[PDB]
């Protein structure tokens, strides 16, 4: 008997590569992250760096 | 069937929006009491994310 | 009553107000303390007139004190935690 | 591995380990060997039922083990249980005379045996209590009335007083206890530190001072406490139980007091008392009378409660 | 006996 | 016509006395 | 050096032999047993010296050792503290064949173990202590 | 009873469990205690810490 | 004067003296040994004696008074238990403390690992603060790692 | 084998050196008198000392 | 329902021992050609420990409690329950001696 | 008798499923049906009785001396039946009060 309203969830692209810079406290200096999802059910599967 | 319908009736309910026994540590706010005080609210209040 | 209504207060000097606010308007409560060990571990029966701190074994050696309710539980949750808060009502040096 | 193989009880984790060497006896070795078999002639009590507590005696013991046949008090009402009573045939026959005999003192009321006065009815092994079991004057009376003799078996009894007394038995520092067996036998000393309830350091007193200044830690089954005239004592348990007052004569195993609530001499055995300088008795939950309450003592007669004690009162008319 | 059966170091475990 | 009273110096019986209310005035 | 040592552990047992002595007369006269207590704070402090443990083993310190865990003929116990320090020396120490073979403890080990006035704790080192002992002879 | 080493240093080890979260559930590097309803145990050190602790 | 009477005479706290609260203490101050988990008696009220809701522990109800002070609700402060543990557990505040003194102590015949001989010992042992007392005793103490059957004559090491 | 049951018959011996001492415990273990079965104060309500019996073989109104 | 053979320890189905015997003592017991009564004597229903064995000869576990010599299956540690006097004599005829495995005997 | 019957253990144990009143009621029967029995059963209360204005001027044992003794006269005029007495334990209350008896 209540009224409830599902909010829209903001989240980041998948299948797209991603680099960032690391900042300076670490010995990495640069990233590339790409995270995985399959096309039919839209599913993030693997992350991979 | 119980679990089905228990699952979704509670992850709409209380806007966990996962398994009830995996309460801590998920995604709370999902969902919500739709805003009745006014037209322009209850608008607003189905186009927000 | 927060913290920083506590620091105006202060600031203020109103030591009295501070103190009535603090215990009058709210949990002011009353406990025996033993002479000796300083725990409150009195046994008092106020009607019957009779008071004994069973542990040290003493009946005539007993204050009581004006302390907040909620001291007299954080006394009492350290106790649990094997910790012995002793109250003194005189000074040693 | 292969031996688990193919089982869904096993958890998933490969929760193995290595048993010991010297574990593998332990492995094997019985248990409830204290108890060869249950002994015909005991008595014990009862776990429930309507008999729930009830001290029995083992007339009979099934071979089968899970069963036996037990002697007992009946608890009818003879057309929430009726009191224990010995199996009274006349009134049960008047309030109900179909009662069926088969021999002479053996009499069958309602279904139920009953030899003499007393319940002759299989109970179940998980029904009843062999251990640790508490007899009382009243109930050991009634069972060896029937004999023609008072009591005259008295080595379970006696058992019984044994166990009662070993247990009953706690100690606190500073108490004075005297040592039964061993080297130091006959020798006086101070309880210094209790540790768990089988390890109590005690520190003798003798005439050499290098000897007094040593702490010995004694197991407390060979420990008796020393009780001296004149000091505050509080019992521990029976029917005078919660008296304080001051030692007067000491025959030994018996101590004989002054106590303080009643003002009266009581002997009490010494296994029941514990050197309590003060008395601190509360007399709540007990009487029907609050302090201060101002009773009808009899047709004309009032008066208000002055102090209260455990089985008296002190009215001021 | 009973007493000579206790386990060795060669016994399986 | 009895009045139980309670007080604070007569210890001898808990500081109970009984007397008749027409031997007090009230204070 | 361990001449020294060996000499000091004579010693030892020289003045734990007569102490047993003296307490078993005094037992004998109606006194209790002090002696043996009064020496057992030395005789732990050496026990519980590690590097001392082969010129103990060499000079059969086990052998007195036994004899005060002896009972007197009085069917009386000795103290637990004596029976509690020697337990605990015995399982720190590297107690061999021999040495048990030397010293003839086994007897008092399985009287402590069949007997029921000895501590349940003291029961189960001295069986723990039995198959230790009976592990290298099968194995 | 009856003592294998390993059942007791599992049921020892389960009573010092029991008696550290009692007091503290916040210990680093390993599991919380919980309820069931998957709640975390509320130990005697969460009452005492924070904002809404009784000090503050 | 909202409390009832009493007797005892009223005084302010002076002084907080915290410490330890020993085996003997806590079972001297205790009113009632706990050794039974059912909390409830037969379900049927009347809590069991013995069990986590004695009631010589406290009255928490209007109705019913505590059976060891005799007082209401109001005025009750409550009393403590205790409860003998079979075996010895760590406190879980201390394990590093713990840690920290078997550092600086011989775990056969405990005795410091080192005497007041060594100056620097002496100047640790000169300061009045316990905190920095232990800190000066433990970093000194930690190096040494052999407890000493003679003076670096015998210290009662036992080597 | 019968030369280590030998040595371990010499190592542990067989007993006999403590059976005695065994047995004096076992005979010091083992063991009615009213009044150390319950309390005097229990006797006399009961009627079960002897001036009870006293009183009642006495011929003469109690 | 099951039932523990007390002579010989194994654990086989009650109305197992009644139709066939027990598979080891039937040279001595002679359980199939007896009564109700005397299966009940020789073997009992009431146990503890559950052991199964699958090679006799070389399981320390099959000489520990002496069933080595057995068939292999359901063996129990315990037996509540010891044979009676006149079983008992009748085997001692055979030479063959009983020794109880109620654990009360040690 | 009645007041001091409804609260005695002996009528609680006698009919534990009973209110206080059942008791009261069932006191006052008694009552009427034999006072004699039912002021034997009060006991030691029987002593605490309104039984002379200054009653409380005599000592202890020479009040319970002069109730005895009324107690014997009055059961020794009544008589006991034996049979009786031995059967039911409450009119066994006045066998130890016939002369040349005692408790
Ligand atoms: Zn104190
Ligand atoms: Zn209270
Ligand atoms: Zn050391
Ligand atoms: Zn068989």
């Amino acid at each position: 008997g209540s009224e409830k309203v599902l909010i829209a969830q903001e989240r980041s692209a998948a299948n797209i590569v991603q680099v960032f810079k690391k900042a300076a406290p670490s010995p990495i200096s640069h990233v590339a992250e790409i995270r995985s999802a399959l096309e039919k059910g839209s599913r993030l599967i693997s992350t991979m760096q | 069937s119980t679990t089905i319908t228990s699952g979704l009736k509670y992850s709409l309910a209380t806007g966990n929006w996962g398994e009830q026994k995996k309460a801590m540590s998920s995604r709370a706010g999902v969902s919500q009491v739709l805003n009745r005080y006014t037209y322009s609210s209850t608008l607003s209040h189905l186009r927000r994310t | 009553f927060g913290e920083m209504e506590r620091d105006c207060m202060i600031a203020h000097g109103a030591a009295g107000f501070l103190k009535e606010r603090l215990m009058e308007a709210s949990d002011a409560f009353r406990v025996h303390v033993c002479g000796i060990c300083g725990l409150m571990s009195v046994i008092a029966n106020l009607k019957k007139n009779q008071f004994e701190c069973r542990s040290c074994k003493n009946k005539t050696n007993i204050y009581q004190l004006h302390i907040p309710y909620a001291a007299k539980l954080l006394f009492q949750e350290l106790m649990a935690m094997n910790i012995a808060p002793r109250l003194y009502t005189e000074r040693s040096g | 591995n292969d031996a688990l193989k193919g089982n869904v009880n096993v958890f998933s984790n490969n929760s193995k380990f290595l048993v010991g060497i010297v574990e593998y006896k332990d492995l094997l070795r019985p248990v409830k060997s204290s108890d060869v078999k249950l002994t015909r002639g005991s008595y014990v009590r009862v776990k429930n039922g309507k008999f729930k507590g009830d001290l029995a005696q083992v007339d009979e013991v099934l071979e089968n083990g899970l069963e036996a046949r037990l002697k007992l008090v009946p608890r009818l009402d003879y057309g929430f249980r009726p009191a224990q009573r010995l199996f009274s045939e006349a009134e049960a026959r008047v309030h109900e005379p179909t009662i069926r005999r088969d021999r002479d003192g053996f009499v069958t009321y309602g279904g139920e045996e009953y030899y003499e006065g007393f319940l002759y009815k299989t109970f179940r092994l998980q029904n009843l209590i062999v251990n640790s079991i508490n007899p009382t004057l009243n109930e050991l009376s009634l069972f060896q009335s029937n004999e023609e003799s008072t009591t005259i078996d008295l080595s379970t009894i006696a058992d019984s007083l044994k166990e009662t007394a070993k247990n009953l038995v706690s100690f606190q520092p500073g108490d004075n206890v005297e040592i039964i067996n061993g080297e130091l036998n006959h020798l006086t000393g101070t309880v210094s530190s209790v540790n768990q309830s089988t390890i109590v350091s005690v520190r003798l007193h003798s005439d050499d001072d290098t000897i007094n200044s040593e702490t010995v830690e004694i197991p407390t089954s060979d420990l008796r406490k020393i009780f001296n005239v004149g000091d505050h004592v509080r019992v521990i348990h029976g029917k005078h139980t919660d008296d304080t007052g001051l030692i007067v004569e000491v025959n030994g195993d018996k101590v004989e007091f002054i106590s303080n609530q009643t003002k009266r001499t009581v002997i009490v055995f010494s296994n029941y008392l514990i050197k309590s300088t003060d008395s601190t008795v509360s007399i709540n939950e007990s009487g029907r009378f609050e302090l201060h309450d101002l009773v009808q003592v009899n047709s004309d007669l009032v008066g208000i409660v002055i102090r209260a004690q455990k089985d008296s009162f002190d009215v001021l008319c | 006996p009973q007493r000579l059966l206790i386990p060795t170091v060669d016994d399986p475990g | 016509n009895f009045l139980f009273l309670r007080s604070r110096e007569i210890v001898e019986n808990q500081g109970v006395f009984v007397t008749s209310s027409n031997r007090v005035k009230t204070i | 050096l361990e001449q020294m040592q060996d000499e000091l552990i004579q010693q030892l047992k020289l003045q734990m032999e007569e102490s047993a002595i003296r307490d078993a007369n005094n037992i004998e006269q109606g006194k209790p047993a002090i002696f043996k207590l009064k020496l057992l704070p030395k005789v732990k402090d050496i026990l519980l010296r590690a590097n001392l443990a082969d010129s103990i083993l060499d000079n059969n310190l086990l052998a007195s050792v036994r004899l005060w865990l002896e009972p007197l003929p009085d069917a009386s116990l000795p103290a637990y503290q004596i029976q509690k320090v020697l337990f605990d020396a015995i399982k720190s120490l590297p107690i061999k064949t021999s040495h048990l073979r030397e010293s003839g403890l086994g007897k008092v080990m399985v009287f402590y173990q069949k007997s029921k006035r000895v501590e349940p704790n003291l029961k189960r080192t001295a069986e723990k202590l039995i198959s230790d002992w009976t592990r290298p002879i099968m194995g | 009873d009856g003592s294998p080493q390993h059942i007791i240093n599992e049921v020892e080890q389960l009573l010092q469990f029991h008696v550290a979260t009692y007091m503290d559930n916040d210990i680093a590097g390993q599991p919380q205690a919980l309820q069931k309803s998957g709640r975390p145990v509320k130990a005697i050190r969460a009452r005492l810490k924070g904002k809404e602790g009784r000090l503050r | 004067s909202q409390f009832p009477y009493s007797s005892a005479p009223l005084r302010s706290v002076k002084e907080v003296q915290f410490g330890l609260l020993s085996p003997e203490e806590i079972r001297a101050i205790s009113v009632v040994k706990i050794e039974y988990p059912e909390i409830m008696d037969e379900s049927r009220q009347r809590p069991r004696e013995g069990g986590l809701n004695d009631p010589k522990l406290g009255s928490i109800d209007r109705n019913f008074k505590c059976q060891t002070c005799g007082e209401g609700m109001a005025e009750c402060p409550g009393h403590f238990g205790h409860m003998e543990l079979a075996k010895p557990v760590f406190h879980i505040g201390f394990i590093p403390k713990i840690k920290k003194v078997c550092e600086c102590i011989c775990m056969n015949c405990g005795k410091l690992l080192l005497d007041e001989t060594n100056p620097t010992m002496a100047q640790a042992i000169r300061i009045r603060d316990p905190k920095k007392r232990f800190n000066a005793v433990w970093q000194l103490c930690k190096t040494k790692m052999v407890c000493e059957a003679d003076a670096p004559v015998s210290r009662g090491g036992c080597g | 084998q019968g030369e280590q049951y030998q040595e371990i018959i010499e190592i542990f011996g067989d007993g006999t050196d403590y059976q005695w001492t065994l047995d004096a415990e076992e005979e010091m273990e083992q063991p009615t008198s009213l009044a150390d079965v319950f309390e005097p104060s229990e006797l006399k309500e009961k009627m079960l000392t002897d001036e009870d019996n006293v009183i009642r073989v006495t011929d003469l109104p109690e | 329902r099951e039932r523990a053979c007390m002579l010989c320890g194994i654990v086989l189905p009650g109305r197992v021992f009644m139709q066939n015997g027990c598979p080891n003592c039937d040279s001595v017991l002679n359980l199939r050609d007896s009564d109700q009564a005397t299966v009940n004597e020789c073997t009992s229903s009431s146990f503890e420990g559950l052991v199964a064995v699958g090679d006799n000869e070389h399981s320390w576990v099959a000489k520990w409690l002496r069933v080595d010599r057995f068939q292999p299956g359901l063996y129990a540690v315990r037996v509540d329950g010891r044979l009676p006097s006149d079983i008992v004599a009748a085997l001692e005829q055979y030479g063959v001696y009983y020794r109880p495995r109620d654990g009360s005997v040690i | 008798t009645a007041r001091l019957y409804q609260h005695s253990s002996k009528s609680s144990a006698e009919y534990p499923n009973r209110p206080q009143l059942a008791k009261y009621c069932i006191g006052l029967a008694k009552y009427i049906q034999s006072p004699l029995l039912e002021y034997l059963a009060l006991d030691e209360s029987m002593y605490s009785l309104h039984i002379h204005k200054h009653q409380n001027l005599l000592p202890r044992e020479k009040l319970i001396d002069a109730v005895q003794t009324s107690i014997v006269d009055i059961v020794n005029l009544v008589g006991v039946d034996i049979n009786e007495a031995v059967r039911a334990p409450y009119h066994a209350l006045a066998l130890p009060y016939v002369c040349g008896l005692g408790p």
